[PDB]
Protein backbone atom coordinates (compact mmCIF):
# COMPACT_ATOMS: atom_id res chain seq x y z
CA UNK A 1 0.00 0.00 0.00
CA UNK A 2 1.60 3.34 -0.99
CA UNK A 3 5.48 2.65 -1.53
CA UNK A 4 8.16 5.82 -1.55
CA UNK A 5 6.81 8.32 -3.35
CA UNK A 6 8.57 10.72 -1.72
CA UNK A 7 5.25 13.09 -1.18
CA UNK A 8 5.64 15.58 1.22
CA UNK A 9 6.42 15.24 4.89
CA UNK A 10 5.65 18.16 6.49
CA UNK A 11 6.85 17.15 10.14
CA UNK A 12 3.74 15.27 11.44
CA UNK A 13 3.41 13.17 7.57
CA UNK A 14 7.13 12.95 8.27
CA UNK A 15 6.40 11.95 11.24
CA UNK A 16 4.69 8.82 10.53
CA UNK A 17 6.14 7.88 7.52
CA UNK A 18 8.86 8.09 9.57
CA UNK A 19 7.66 5.36 10.96
CA UNK A 20 5.69 3.42 8.29
CA UNK A 21 9.34 3.70 7.46
CA UNK A 22 11.37 2.64 10.18
CA UNK A 23 9.76 3.90 13.19
CA UNK A 24 11.32 6.49 15.88
CA UNK A 25 11.77 6.82 19.37
CA UNK A 26 9.01 4.83 20.69
CA UNK A 27 5.75 5.94 19.50
CA UNK A 28 4.04 3.34 22.26
CA UNK A 29 3.38 5.91 25.75
CA UNK A 30 0.03 5.13 26.12
CA UNK A 31 0.70 1.50 25.16
CA UNK B 1 26.77 12.18 6.51
CA UNK B 2 24.28 14.50 8.13
CA UNK B 3 21.85 16.94 6.43
CA UNK B 4 19.34 19.65 6.51
CA UNK B 5 16.19 19.60 9.09
CA UNK B 6 14.23 16.48 7.33
CA UNK B 7 11.40 17.55 8.89
CA UNK B 8 11.20 20.53 6.97
CA UNK B 9 13.01 19.69 3.99
CA UNK B 10 10.76 16.79 3.28
CA UNK B 11 7.61 19.34 4.10
CA UNK B 12 8.27 21.62 1.34
CA UNK B 13 9.89 18.45 -1.02
CA UNK B 14 9.31 15.05 0.57
CA UNK B 15 11.49 11.82 1.81
CA UNK B 16 11.24 8.56 0.98
CA UNK B 17 11.27 5.32 2.66
CA UNK B 18 14.94 5.63 2.55
CA UNK B 19 15.50 8.96 3.59
CA UNK B 20 13.17 7.83 6.41
CA UNK B 21 14.98 5.06 7.33
CA UNK B 22 17.93 6.58 7.87
CA UNK B 23 16.46 9.42 9.74
CA UNK B 24 14.83 7.09 12.33
CA UNK B 25 17.31 6.46 15.53
CA UNK B 26 17.54 2.92 14.69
Amino acid sequence: PTPEMREKLCGHHFVRALVRVCGGPRWSTEA
Amino acid sequence: AAATNPARYCCLSGCTQQDLLTLCPY
